[PDB]
RNA sequence: GUUCCUUAAAUAGGGACCUGUAUGAAUGGCUCCACGAGGGUUCAGCUGUCUCUUACUUUUAACCAGUGAAAUUGACCUGCCC
RNA sequence: UAGGGUUUACGACCUCGAUGUUGGAUCAGGACAUCCCGAUGGUGCAGCCGCUAUUAAAGGUUCGUUUGUUCAACGAUUAAAGUCCUACGUGAUCUGAGUUCAGACCGGAGUAAUCCAGGUCGGUUUCUAUCUACUUUAUUCCUCCCUGUACGAAAGGACAAGAGAAAUAAGGCCUACUUCACAAAGCGCCUUCCCCCGUAAAUGAUAUCAUCUCAACUUAGAUACCCACACCCAAGAACAGGGUU
């Protein structure tokens, strides 16, 4: 049984896991770009949510310096962390990130997605373009709602 | 292709047609507030031999409630979300009525439910519950059950599924001892014994086996009711309610022989607002419940 | 265990020849916008996904050949640019990626 | 400010109006009696009404372990050693009865939950009966009286040497050696504490209590 | 929850429990249906090799929470109708005992200390 | 087996007796300070063996992709009671 | 005179191209030649305690030691620790404490080897589910006014009815206690709804009385559950089920 149960399993254990999710974060804060399991890209994701509002808290705080040092065992990108991807942000509240599912893989036929912080300098993937307002339903809607607005 | 109505939707028109979507929903419920307004039907007094509605809620959580005698009694809280009729069928025993319960967007319903919920003026609903009833008591479909049905100290049945622990073994499923950890197991910690004798070459139908666990209606007789909660139509039952949180359940009437006479004060019907009733108050207590607010009591 | 007796062909044919192993006819198969190589509902385009890979990957060769060695990564954002494109007067302390070739179609 | 740790509720996913309705019921109570501020660790006073007793008004005296419940289920454990003999209520601080909840000393400690005390001396435990209380200045801070506290032999009763608990209050250097200390260094989990994942931020959720707390105590 | 075989620690003033023994008086059996005992049941103890009865004082485990909880199994010796052995208990009596006030009267009235 | 102790409860163990009519002194008999993964009992401490078990991690378990078989098979359209 | 093969024996009908054996753990289905709760007659029945006979399978048949034991002895109980068949039930659910084996001793028989319906030390317990069969339909002890009454000479001490807490099993929950931690659980809490055929008594004919009637007759004599793409889930192996304002 596992009602309400968070956290899924991936390596040999919660260190592993942990592991594993610590390097898919400082590989994607190194190339803002990883293909990933869609679990372990949700993980991912749920945990650079985290790390990005540490980061925002603070960078003199010794809690966010601590959580970025763990998180980050490149070292070099700590500060980057703190003085690109923090500022960057300081409109948003907690909207980041990007997901984004990939048709298959070439060996296993894994259920792989994107991960990719909003903005950055990457070319921008297909995102699901949703239809045009000047279609046929679109229309009728836009129509619909003219005709409420000029009834009140 | 299997389409959705979220799909053909530009940015500009989701939020307008929820926004539409939800004043539509709250000016049906305004309309369908006001009950004796329109056509409540003959109102019949109560007899010996006859019932009432009961009653759908959602199962919001448990907490302690004591009474003046000084002892802990687990209640539950059950919400009365909405709660209308929505049709009547009469004589193939005795006649049935249809009550719903939380409410659900109209867009992952089928056509028939979407076109039998518009025929009514109200949005539809989750589960349908149908309770039994008589000839006497009949009131219009679409009218309100508040969370007022039910007056304190009275017995009340709660029905509804259980919390489903899948597949499980034998241990779990009908509490078997099963084989000890050592002298000598190897391959047995959790396992069964025989099935049936060894003669028989089959298998005696019901005989307890691993299977699906939970996930079914099950009933409770017996639960007393403590308080009834009029502003946020809430309902303080006594014990457990199968289910887990915010899960809907079947509230109605007891079946007890000593519990089927006391529906002399109770409302025959249901409970009109628009009286001729005088409002209630915040919350109606009992008479061995100690209410909040209340000085320290003492035995001397 | 052992099989008392052998299975039948016709046995064999129910038990494989069911609905439930045959595979099922999906209907998440729409045409896409751009190119035309019919994708998949909630799924990114096939060959938008590779061209994006590709850009992907030149631009971490640039980045790795004008960073040099490992172990840099600076306190700057980027700035992609191509051959011509006089750079913006907004990006001045963004270091720029001196790109080969022409925009594509779908970089702004 | 204080804001006794009752009234946040737990991380569960159920709906506020339980919540909003146990907050307004404990409000409803405290209005009658009170429940002045306290940690764990401080020797409070509680006076229930206790009725097959040498007289309704039953006093004990004794120091909060833990407070675990929420909403009308919050209770807390009073350990006192008389006569030698220890001895543990839990007394709920919602019920029926329950005169006053007067408090003697106002103490916090290190560890949130005292339950070690069990496996150690009684003279960390043994206290008068019949003490005055004792007052904390007009509004000052919460006194953290850090002291060791010395624990029975090896035999005990919860394994207080592991670091899962993290009660940094136990002298280790006067009962455990050095092998004692690796082997339970070695059921550390580092990867616990950088887990940004588990914390539940309760800021948002306090304010809110706060405001409803406001606005009951103004009407 | 005094069980069978379990090291009860002896309470009373009498010869039996405060007399010194190469073995600790372990209990016996319950006077109840069941194998679990609370607080007011009877229990069979055996001090010195004999077999005398007893009465559950107070247990190790916590019940109900109004009710204390003490370090050890409390247990004051009893007999047949109880008639107590014991002349003084300078340990403390829960208040839980105080609802018969006509099977154990004696005890109440011989103990000293009270919760 | 008689009898005392050992458990409140002892065909278990130890202490003295032989109608042991089939024990017995290099087919070696009886004591004895050390020692035996040899065979039993037992005083203080215990470990879910039990009273009454659960929650968690890994392999295992369930679906997706492939290499891919043993023992065995008279054919099976393969039920219950008398 | 009639029914059984629970035990010991008679023959060896299938089984030596294998029915694997005694016990122990869990799991139970059926039968009364019934320990009781339910209902009665008799009694060497004044009442509690006793015995016999009729019906009853809706239930249970404790905790431990010696003992390999199915058997037998002992301590505390309870209305109770019953019997039999199910391959002397259950080893494709589990163990071998003996029993069927290879090694060594103790007493004896035997030149010797060797043997004991005599005892001891330890003595590999293998199988990937092919098919049949299956996978969620009530009760009781104690206590109290009755009552220390009726009964009874005195001790002693009744049925029936009502009220309060506890005991097997079944159905639910984490908010209070515990393992705990956005869960699941028990050590905690709630509920469990109507009989059971053998006798006790009028009027009345065979047999004008009398007669309870394998004559005609008068009294003690089922209700409730369930029924309109893509993400998450208290639902879950997939599927299936609920939600996505
Ligand atoms: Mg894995
Ligand atoms: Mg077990
Ligand atoms: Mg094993
Ligand atoms: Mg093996
Ligand atoms: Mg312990
Ligand atoms: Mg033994
Ligand atoms: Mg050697
Ligand atoms: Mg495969
Ligand atoms: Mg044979
Ligand atoms: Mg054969
Ligand atoms: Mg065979
Ligand atoms: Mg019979
Ligand atoms: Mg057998
Ligand atoms: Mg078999
Ligand atoms: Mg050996
Ligand atoms: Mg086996
Ligand atoms: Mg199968
Ligand atoms: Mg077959
Ligand atoms: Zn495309």
């Amino acid at each position: 049984i596992s009602h309400g149960r968070v956290f899924r399993r991936m390596g040999l254990g919660p260190e592993s896991r942990i592991h594993l999710l610590r390097n898919l974060l400082t590989g994607l804060v190194r190339h803002e770009r990883i293909e990933a399991p869609w679990a372990r890209v949700d993980e991912m994701r749920g945990y650079a949510e985290k790390l990005i509002d540490y980061g925002k808290l603070g960078d003199t705080n010794e809690r966010a310096m601590r959580m970025a040092d763990f998180w980050l065992t490149e070292k070099d990108l700590i500060p980057k962390l703190f003085q690109v991807l923090a500022p960057r942000y300081k409109d948003q509240t907690g909207g980041y990130t990007r997901m984004l599912q990939i048709p298959n893989r070439s060996l296993d036929r894994a259920k792989m997605a994107v991960i990719e912080y909003k903005g950055n300098c990457l070319p921008p993937l297909p995102l699901p373009r949703r239809d045009s307002h000047l279609t046929l339903l679109n229309q009728l809607l836009q129509g619909l709602r003219q005709d409420l607005r000029q009834s009140q | 292709s299997g389409t959705w109505w979220d799909e053909h939707l530009s940015e500009e028109n989701v939020p307008f047609i929820k926004q539409l979507v939800s004043d539509e929903d709250k000016a049906q419920l305004a309309s369908k507030l006001c009950p004796l307004k329109d056509e409540p039907w003959p109102i019949h007094p109560w007899e010996p031999g006859s019932f009432r509605v009961g009653l759908i809620a959602l199962k919001l959580g448990m907490m302690p409630l004591w009474t003046k005698d000084g002892q802990k009694h687990v209640v539950t809280l059950l919400q009365v979300q909405d709660c209308h009729v929505l049709k009547y069928t009469s004589k193939g025993k005795m006649a049935t009525l249809s009550v719903g319960g939380k409410t659900v967007s109209r867009f992952r319903k089928a056509t028939s439910i979407l076109e039998f919920y518009r025929e009514l003026g109200l949005p539809p609903k989750q589960t349908v519950k149908i309770f039994n009833i008589t000839d006497n008591a009949a009131i219009k479909p679409g009218t309100p059950l508040y969370a007022a049905h039910f007056r304190p100290g009275q017995y009340v049945d709660v029905t509804a599924k259980t919390i489903g622990k899948g597949f499980q073994g034998v241990m779990k499923r009908w509490g078997f001892k099963g084989q000890p950890a050592t002298h000598g197991q190897t391959k047995t910690h959790r396992r069964p014994g025989a099935v049936a004798t060894g003669d028989i070459g089959r298998v005696w139908p019901g005989t307890k086996m691993p299977g699906k666990m939970g996930n079914i209606y099950r009933t409770e007789y017996g639960l007393k009711v403590w308080r009834i909660n009029t502003k946020h139509n809430i309902i303080y039952v006594n014990g457990s309610v199968p289910g887990h949180k915010n899960c809907l359940v079947k509230v109605k009437d007891s079946k007890l022989p000593a519990y089927k006479d006391l529906g002399k004060n109770l409302p025959f019907p249901t409970y009109f607002p628009d009286g001729d009733e005088e409002e209630l108050p915040e919350d109606l207590y009992d008479e061995n419940v100690c209410q909040p607010g209340a000085p320290s009591i003492t035995f001397a | 265990a052992a099989p008392k007796n052998r299975r039948t062909i016709e046995v064999n044919r129910c038990r494989r020849r069911n609905p439930q192993k045959l595979i099922k006819v999906k209907n998440n198969i729409d045409v896409c916008p751009e190119c035309g190589h019919l994708k998949q509902k909630h799924v990114l385009c096939a060959y938008c996904y590779e061209k994006v890979c590709k850009e992907t990957a030149e631009i971490r060769r640039q980045i790795g050949k004008q960073e040099g060695g490992p172990f840099k990564a600076p306190t700057i954002e980027t700035v992609v640019l191509y051959t011509g494109e006089t750079p913006s007067e907004q990006d001045q302390g963004k270091r720029i990626i001196e790109r080969d070739r022409k925009r594509p179609s779908w970089f702004t | 400010r204080f804001l006794s740790p009752e009234f946040i509720p737990r991380r569960g996913r159920t709906d506020p109006l339980k919540f909003q309705i146990e907050r307004k019921d404990m409000l409803e109570r405290r209005k009658v009696l009170h429940i002045p501020e306290f940690y764990v660790g401080s020797i409070l006073r509680v006076t229930t009404a206790d009725p097959y007793a040498s007289g309704k008004i039953s006093q004990f005296l004794g120091i909060c372990i833990q407070r675990s419940g929420r909403g009308l289920g919050a209770t807390f454990i009073l350990r006192n050693v008389i006569e030698g003999q220890g001895v543990e209520i839990c007394f709920e601080l919602y019920n029926p009865r329950v005169q006053e909840i007067q408090v003697v000393k106002l103490e916090k400690r290190l560890d949130d939950s005292l339950l070690y005390l069990r496996d150690a001396l009684p003279e960390y435990s043994t206290f008068d009966v019949n003490m005055k209380p004792v007052v904390q200045e007009p509004n000052q801070k919460v006194p953290v009286n850090e002291l060791k506290v010395k624990m029975k032999p090896k035999p005990w009763s919860k394994r207080w040497e592991r670091p899962n608990f993290n009660i940094k209050g136990i002298r280790f250097d006067l009962c455990l050696t050095e092998q004692q200390m690796k082997e339970a260094q070695k059921w550390n989990q580092p990867w616990l504490e950088f887990d940004m994942m588990r914390e539940y931020d309760t800021s948002k959720i306090e304010a809110a209590i706060w405001k409803e707390i406001e606005a009951s105590k103004r009407s | 929850a005094i069980q069978k075989m379990t090291r009860v620690r002896v309470v009373d003033n009498s010869a039996l429990g405060n007399s010194p023994y190469h073995r600790a008086p372990r209990c016996i059996h319950v006077y109840k249906k069941n194998g679990v005992g609370k607080v007011g049941d009877q229990i069979l103890l055996a001090i010195k090799g004999q077999k005398k009865k007893a009465l559950i004082v107070g247990h190790c485990m916590p019940g109900p929470r109004m009710t204390p909880r003490f370090d050890s199994n409390n247990v004051v010796l009893i007999e047949d109708n109880g008639n107590p052995v014991g002349t003084r208990i300078k340990t403390p009596i829960p208040t839980s005992l105080r609802k018969r006030e006509g099977e154990y009267s004696k005890v109440l009235a011989i103990a000293q200390n009270f919760v």
